[PDB]
């Protein structure tokens, strides 16, 4: 949520899982908008990315 | 007398209807403009 609000930025948001192996990123806070904040396309730069 | 889309935002009738912008956003496509007619029976 917070990078897709825009207040963050691409490389804060990815971090490591202890035992997996894999990197991940939670979802955050709970937006009051979700729906129209996946419309964004800062989602898809971010996927590109 | 207002819109449940702005003094609940959060209801389901609202989640539907963003489901309905959704299919719509797809099906308008290709249509030879950008007007939408809403009718009934």
């Amino acid at each position: 949520s917070e990078f897709l609000s825009g207040q963050a930025a691409a490389e804060m948001i990815i971090d490591k899982v202890e035992g997996g192996g894999f990197d991940y990123i939670g979802r955050g806070q709970i937006p009051p908008n979700p729906a129209e904040l996946l419309m964004h396309p800062r989602f898809e730069q971010l996927l590109n990315w | 007398d207002t819109l449940l889309a702005v003094g609940n935002p959060a209801d389901l009738a609202v989640e539907a209807i963003r489901g309905l912008r959704t299919s719509l956003h797809f099906a308008m496509m290709e249509a030879k403009n950008n007007v939408l007619m809403i009718s009934g029976a």
